[PDB]
């Protein structure tokens, strides 16, 4: 949420 | 110290992290030292040591991040800053990919994974930057170039103050004489620090860092016979890393506050957000 890009990176 | 199925697993863990470490980052320490001492069939990095050489370099080095079609501040300090941003953004991805290969990490709470990455990333970056440094300068553009320490110090304020603390840190850290096998485990220990702000499910993290810490100590006892205290000396370095990050954040705020809104990449903003 506050780390949308980092979330994406970890979710792929 | 013993040869039991525990230690055999420790060593298997060390090989796995190493194998993954090799394929996750471009320029290993082994290659960097080779480049740094001429011992390589690779051409030889273009040296940037003054403004004239910087300009000649932007032409004769094929930077992964530019094209003849974009602009491209007129001011060399800002341009250098921008290349750093791009390199950091790439490194965040290599570190993520590496983090995912740490046994267990990928089963943590996804929210905690984010947190470990957010705090670990720059500590790992400065750890690994030392591999590229000697006291005279730093390999750049995947070893295609070498930018001198004094040339970096001569960029206008504040930019001339970013690399210096990293060089100082590198000189001391490189004296530890760690190799890539050591480093692969160390940076894993960093990622799995259970004392980062905002973790929700700390126990599973500490359990993994624990194995990591054993794999590290075994590794340093096997790999450095002539180094009685390497394990503790190395743990202490995690401390200087946190202060390097802190210092770097405070300088980052002289920029922004006083630059030109030559903004930070959003991934980088994300990381610095509510850091310390
Ligand atoms: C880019 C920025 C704003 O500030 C910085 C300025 C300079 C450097 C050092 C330049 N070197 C690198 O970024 C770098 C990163 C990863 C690896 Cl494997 C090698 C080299 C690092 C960070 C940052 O904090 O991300």
């Amino acid at each position: 949420e506050r780390h949308k890009i980092l979330h994406r990176l970890l979710q792929e | 110290m013993q040869l039991n199925p525990e230690s055999a697993d420790l060593r298997a863990l060390a090989k796995h992290l190493y194998d993954s470490y090799i394929k996750s980052f471009p320029l290993t320490k082994a290659k960097a030292r080779a480049i740094l001492t001429g011992k390589t069939t690779d051409k030889s990095p273009f040296v940037i040591y003054d403004m004239n050489s910087l300009m000649m370099g932007e032409d004769k080095i094929k930077f992964k991040h530019i094209t003849p079609l974009q602009e491209q501040s007129k001011e060399v300090a800002i341009r250098i800053f921008q290349g750093c941003q791009f390199r950091s953004v790439e490194a965040v991805q290599e570190i993520t990919e590496y983090a995912k290969s740490i046994p267990g990490f990928v089963n943590l709470d996804l929210n905690d994974q984010v947190t470990l990455l957010k705090y670990g990333v720059h500590e790992i970056i400065y750890t690994m930057l030392a591999s590229l440094m000697n006291k005279d300068g730093v390999l750049i553009s995947e070893g295609q170039g070498f930018m001198t320490r004094e040339f970096l110090k001569s960029l206008r304020k504040p930019f001339g103050d970013f690399m210096e603390p990293k060089f100082e840190f590198a000189v001391k850290f490189n004296a530890l004489e760690l190799d890539d096998s050591d480093l692969a485990i160390f940076i894993a220990v960093i990622i799995l620090s259970g004392d980062r702000p905002g973790l929700l499910n700390v126990k599973p993290i500490e359990d993994i860092q624990d194995n990591l810490l054993q794999a590290l100590e075994l590794q340093l006892k096997l790999n450095h016979p002539e180094s009685s205290q390497l394990f503790a000396k190395l743990l202490q370095k995690m401390t200087d890393l946190r202060q390097i990050v802190t210092e770097h954040v405070q300088l980052l705020q002289v920029i922004k506050k006083t630059e030109t809104d030559m903004s930070l990449h959003p991934l980088l903003q994300e990381i610095y957000k509510d850091l310390y």
